[PDB]
């Protein structure tokens, strides 16, 4: 990183005079492809004798089907925990009078057949799935034999992919409900009932939550709305530019596809047998020896399945941890406001917006970042009549001739008064106290 | 005997074959067993003969009426499958040896024959046939027309022939191709006599070398060809290669030397029909997944079946019946479609859930996401609570799981010292 | 059920493991005694090495599954410890971490292989529609609430705490002045009482 | 110790892995060279697989 130094001193403080509203994108996996394996078709494809030999392994199989079923269930639980945290479906009002804040690029547009936002459409257009549909009829792979499609080769070997319980439309509807709740009711819909509030005023609260007096927002409301709209436009331009931004989600798709393709390739292995092809053994050897070679192939292919399932269980644990993190963020950033540093983006967190994505969630984190800082000379306290006056909430600064007190995160100098400071003890103990005067209102 | 409420993933859908089809090259010639097994003269083992056998039918049933083999041994393939098989090329290696040397005609063996006159590959596919010839290859005064090599500088390679007759230098001194001390002739012969002991009697050995299931066949078994039926799951046999599948037309331009195609997993993709030089694709019949949706067996014995990757808007289903409808998860049979949404009970997939309602039947429906409502948003209206409730919720978390310990010896080798 | 499943899973794994003893793994028999009682050592040893390999693989599978479940339990236990620390020992501002609502306090209870938290939360029960304004102009000055909102019942303006309706008269000790009324959008006219 | 155990565990795993080379796994010998030096390929290959 770049090397720099900070001008530290015992009587100098840097205070921001301006700020920027930034929007960051955090991408998290939530689910991964649900799989199901028919041990008989994979190991003993269309062979009754092999299946009959295989039946004494019924337990190794049923424990593999249980593990994969458990994974598929946990993928649906993960999705439900991330997106289904609101009991009711909220809808936006017909009038978008949000104080100048433009949400048209994140709220659903009713004119498309699936009520997704434009940014969500971009997300679906950057990550490319493998199945592209959960129906693949026998005639559709019967006539594509000229074509080496991977899905057909999987399905002929007992390897299938189950559809998710929650479709992209249902997830989009949940994210729409979450946006309408956060925008029209702030955090109140998370705790209990959705309590309507003007958007600008909730932003006044969000500013108070980060130590910035609400009058700053109202005075700069036009600037804040313009910075937000520009940040959203920049997010749109970024997602529209490249594709690797969502690599974290694409890798999940790729890993699952790779595992299945790898599994299919393992069928070419002999595992010590004279041939990997069951039919060549059966067509050349009589049962007493075909059975010796075949038990070996059954063992090898069962080990391959065991390896696959183990890898899927480990990845499922990885996805679950990511999904739990995503649910935590949904709860503590979208439904509330986070004081946890860098949990919901860099800066002082204001609010977040969920967007759905294939096998994942994208959070748009709106944060307050100090933009232009200044060097002021400061003091921890001022002596007046021998009394030591301290700020209740803020710091003392001087422009070189006059002492003022101001809010910590935004330069807003105030005259030193008895209603801003408090007295405790006297000036002769505290180190670095300076002399000034404190005005007493009539 | 009890199945809990839910959806279970069961065995895929499976078509059974309807008929078997046997296809072989349209050759009617019989293999020249008489010219091999009944020959006036066999070659010597040092100069063994190699006859090519092609374009014929190998029954070997004819041999039963006259020949009686002392040994028969197939490496590679089983002796009972040979009728159900055909070969890419066949070579018959024919020679006479001493009886005690028959054991040496095998992979992995050593001796004056295995090393000097007839060596087999350790990757040998084929059959070793031997029988005594004490009443043909031996005379009174003995038969000295059968020669073997006794001295060689090194062992042979498999199927190597070394007919040379140069003088073998046993000693340190060159011999300039003359007979003398430490300079022996490498060729020696057998004295086969009708009064000699069994192990010193002549044996006639025929080695049949053949590469199976990998190239065009010309030497086929007595199996009947059948007519060809397309687009049905059948039990096929192409040049000895057996299997189950659907045979369809293909556009794969095989080269004249190619007989079979294969996938990366090494299974057969296509074959060239030996009767009509066309290429047929082999697509396994069984395909797709079947899920079973059921209330517990203490409630009802009615089930619904979801057939994944079939369409229903000659179906590949076990039973149509009534109540058949297409979902994006597959074709669901046995569940009645109800327009009303409910909370999900038995998940089906793709937004579809099922439940057992009331007269009683299984229903399928699109799941509800929660009640739909709207918020009265405006720029100058705020909702503020006037009353509150204290609620208590229960959150349950696992902390530990059962601690286990396994004695590998008792589990694997329970009460067995060995 | 979440706790019962853990018990069931462990029992199932052990029962499954026992059932695997009936498998041949390619051997002529799964029973060591039938091999030993029928075959002499050179062949009993060939079949037995095969059974040893198969049963060792079964144990390897069991242990792998237990390690994965143990990671699952550890993650749950770490979450439980986090809740114990930030809900029972303290008070959580993290939304929906310790139940729905505004968290007040939590109570631990033990359970077999687990912990049960009773989360006591504050939930708003009866809401009302008030007309509001971000600020009020008085003598040209813009007055803002320090902590709360401005509401009106239609004739009088009051200021009240955010989570519970408790209307207060607008005074100089409840609001603060910054700038003036001509910049802030939606400001309304009223009066601010100045205590004597 | 919490950090030392990580180092120890990784070292232990590798050392354990090396020790597994002494196992026969049902073969006549764990040493590839002793099989190859005593058995011809058709049987050395059965033991070696
Ligand atoms: C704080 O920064 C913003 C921009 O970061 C300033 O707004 C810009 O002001 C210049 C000069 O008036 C304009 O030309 C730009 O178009 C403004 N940008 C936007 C987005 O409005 C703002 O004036 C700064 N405030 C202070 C007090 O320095
Ligand atoms: C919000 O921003 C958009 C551009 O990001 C403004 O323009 C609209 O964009 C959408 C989609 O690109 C179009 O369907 C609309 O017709 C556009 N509107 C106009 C007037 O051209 C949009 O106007 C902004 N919203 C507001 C309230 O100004
Ligand atoms: C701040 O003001 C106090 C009071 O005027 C100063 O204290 C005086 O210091 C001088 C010199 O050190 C003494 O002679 C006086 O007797 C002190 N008066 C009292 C009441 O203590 C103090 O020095 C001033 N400090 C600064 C930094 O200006
Ligand atoms: C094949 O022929 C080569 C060449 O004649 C043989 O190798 C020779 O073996 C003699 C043995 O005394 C050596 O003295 C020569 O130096 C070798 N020459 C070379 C080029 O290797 C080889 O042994 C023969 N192989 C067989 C199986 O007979
Ligand atoms: C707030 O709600 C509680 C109950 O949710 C109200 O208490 C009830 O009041 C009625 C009428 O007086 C009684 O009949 C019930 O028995 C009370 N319930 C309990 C649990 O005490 C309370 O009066 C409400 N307060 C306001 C201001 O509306
Ligand atoms: C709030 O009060 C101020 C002051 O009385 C109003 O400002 C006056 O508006 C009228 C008509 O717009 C002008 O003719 C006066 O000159 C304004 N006076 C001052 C001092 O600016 C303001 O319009 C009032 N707003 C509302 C909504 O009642
Ligand atoms: C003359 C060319 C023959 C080529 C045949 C090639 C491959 C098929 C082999 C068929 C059997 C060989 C004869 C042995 C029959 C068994 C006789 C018996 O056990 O009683
Ligand atoms: C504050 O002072 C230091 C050194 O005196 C200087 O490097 C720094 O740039 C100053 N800050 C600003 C905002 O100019
Ligand atoms: C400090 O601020 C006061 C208040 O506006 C001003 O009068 C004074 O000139 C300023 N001094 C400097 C050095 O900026
Ligand atoms: C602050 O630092 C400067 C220089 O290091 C020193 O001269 C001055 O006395 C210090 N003041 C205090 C209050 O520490
Ligand atoms: C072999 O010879 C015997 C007797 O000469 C004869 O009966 C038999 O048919 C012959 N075999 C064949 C295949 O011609
Ligand atoms: C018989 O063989 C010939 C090849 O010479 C082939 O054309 C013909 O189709 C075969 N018979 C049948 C019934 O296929
Ligand atoms: C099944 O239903 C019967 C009622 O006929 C009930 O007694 C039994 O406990 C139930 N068992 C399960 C596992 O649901
Ligand atoms: C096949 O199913 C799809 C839905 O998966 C449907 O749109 C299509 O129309 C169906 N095919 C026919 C011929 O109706
Ligand atoms: C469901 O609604 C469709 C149209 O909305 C109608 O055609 C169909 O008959 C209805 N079915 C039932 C069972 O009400
Ligand atoms: C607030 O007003 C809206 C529409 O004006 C109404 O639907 C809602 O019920 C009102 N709130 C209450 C608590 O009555
Ligand atoms: C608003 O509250 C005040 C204070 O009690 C009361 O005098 C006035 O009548 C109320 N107005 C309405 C419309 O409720
Ligand atoms: C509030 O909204 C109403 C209707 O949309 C409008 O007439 C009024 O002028 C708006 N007021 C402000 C301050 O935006």
């Amino acid at each position: 990183g770049a090397e720099n130094s900070v001008a530290y001193s015992n009587n100098s403080i840097a205070i921001p005079t301006n700020f920027t509203i930034s929007v960051t994108t955090e991408i998290l996996p939530v689910s991964m492809t649900k799989t199901s394996v028919d041990c008989t078709m994979y190991i003993c494809g269309d062979s009754t004798e092999c299946s009959n030999l295989l039946l004494q392994y019924g337990s190794f199989c049923t424990q593999l089907n249980r593990a994969l079923t458990g994974i598929a269930v946990e993928q649906d639980k993960n999705t439900q925990e991330v997106f289904a945290q609101v009991k009711q479906i909220y809808k936006t009002p017909p009038i978008k009078d949000f104080g100048g804040f433009n949400f048209s690029q994140i709220l659903p547009d009713p004119s498309k057949p699936s009520k997704r936002s434009f940014i969500e459409d971009l997300l679906f257009n950057k990550v490319t799935l493998a199945d592209a549909g959960f129906i693949k009829q026998y005639g559709d792979c019967l006539g594509d034999i000229a074509a080496r499609d991977l899905i057909c080769a999987q399905k002929f070997n007992g390897l299938t992919v189950l559809p998710p319980l929650l479709t992209d439309e249902m997830i989009a509807q949940y994210t729409s409900a979450l946006l309408a709740g956060t925008i029209t009711s702030g955090w109140t819909f998370g705790a209990g009932a959705a309590l309507q509030i003007p958007f600008a005023m909730q932003m006044a609260y969000r500013f108070n939550g980060i130590g910035v007096t609400q009058n700053v927002l109202y005075e700069n409301q036009k600037l804040i709305a313009n910075q937000f709209n520009s940040a959203i436009g920049k997010i749109q331009d970024s997602l529209s530019s490249t594709a690797s931004a969502l690599g974290k989600l694409q890798d999940v798709v790729n890993q699952n596809a790779q595992a299945l393709n790898t599994l299919v390739k393992q069928l070419s292995s002999n595992f010590g047998a004279i041939s990997s092809v069951l039919n060549d053994i059966l067509s050349r050897l009589d049962p007493p020896e075909a059975e010796v070679q075949i038990d070996r192939l059954i063992t090898g292919r069962l080990q391959s399945l065991q390896t696959y399932v183990t890898q899927q269980l480990i990845r499922a644990a990885e996805i679950r941890a990511s999904a739990n993190l995503a649910a935590t963020k949904m709860s503590e950033c979208v439904l509330g406001q986070s004081k946890r540093v860098d949990f919901c983006g860099k800066g002082y967190h204001l609010m977040s917006f969920p967007q759905s994505a294939p096998h994942g969630v994208v959070f748009l984190h709106v944060t307050y970042v100090p933009a232009q800082e200044k060097n002021f000379t400061t003091a921890p306290a001022i002596c007046h009549d021998g009394k030591a006056h301290f700020p209740r909430e803020g710091v003392f600064v001087s422009n070189g001739t006059h002492w003022f007190v101001t809010q910590r995160n935004f330069y807003e100098p105030q005259i030193i008064t008895t209603d801003n400071t408090f007295v405790s003890g006297n000036c002769d103990v505290v180190i670095g106290i300076v002399n000034n005067t404190v005005y007493d209102p009539l | 005997f009890t199945v809990e409420k839910g959806i279970y993933q069961t065995s895929n859908f499976r078509v059974q074959p309807t008929e078997s089809i046997v296809r072989f090259p349209n050759i009617t010639n019989l293999c020249p067993f008489g010219e091999v097994f009944n020959a006036t003269r066999f070659a010597s083992v040092y100069a063994w003969n190699r006859k090519r056998i092609s374009n014929c039918v190998a029954d070997y049933s004819v041999l039963y009426n006259s020949a009686s083999f002392s040994t028969f041994k197939c490496y590679g393939v089983s002796p009972t499958k040979l009728n159900d098989l055909c070969f890419t090329n066949v070579y018959a290696d024919s020679f006479v040896i001493r009886g005690d040397e028959v054991r040496q005609i095998a992979p992995g063996q050593t001796g004056k024959i295995a090393d000097y006159n007839y060596k087999l590959p350790d990757d040998f596919t084929g059959c070793v046939i031997a029988w005594n010839s004490n009443n043909l290859d031996s005379k009174v005064g003995g038969n000295y027309n059968y020669l073997y090599r006794l001295f060689r500088k090194s062992n042979l390679k498999p199927f190597e022939r070394d007919i040379s007759t140069e003088i073998y230098q046993a000693g340190s001194t060159p011999c300039n191709g003359v007979e003398g001390f430490n300079c022996y002739f490498p060729l020696q012969s057998y004295g086969f006599q009708p009064t000699n002991g069994v192990g010193y009697q002549p044996y006639r050995v025929v080695v049949l070398s053949f590469e199976l299931l990998h190239a065009p066949a010309t030497v086929c078994g007595p199996k009947k060809s059948t007519n060809l039926v397309k687009n049905k799951c059948v039990n096929f046999n192409f040049n000895g290669l057996t299997g189950t599948g659907v045979l369809t037309e293909s556009n794969k331009k095989f080269l004249p030397f190619q007989q079979f195609g294969r996938d990366i997993a090494d299974t057969t993709d296509a074959v060239r029909d030996p009767q009509t030089l066309e290429i047929l694709d082999i697509t396994p019949c069984s395909f797709g997944g079947v899920s079973v949706i059921t209330p517990g067996t203490n409630t009802s014995n009615q089930v619904a079946v979801l057939y994944q990757d079939v369409n229903c808007t000659t179906w590949r289903v076990y039973s149509t019946g009534s109540n058949v409808f297409q979902t994006r998860a597959g074709c669901l049979i046995g569940a009645e479609h109800v327009n009303n949404s409910y909370e999900c009970d038995i998940p089906i997939g793709a937004g579809i859930c099922a439940s057992y309602q009331t007269s009683q039947s299984i229903i399928a429906y699109t799941m509800s996401l929660g009640a739909e409502n709207s918020v009265a948003y405006s720029n100058n209206s705020i909702a503020i609570p006037t009353n509150f409730t204290i609620s208590v919720t229960t959150e349950i978390l696992p902390v530990s799981m059962t601690k286990t310990s396994v004695d590998c010896t008792m589990y694997i080798c329970g009460d067995s010292t060995e």
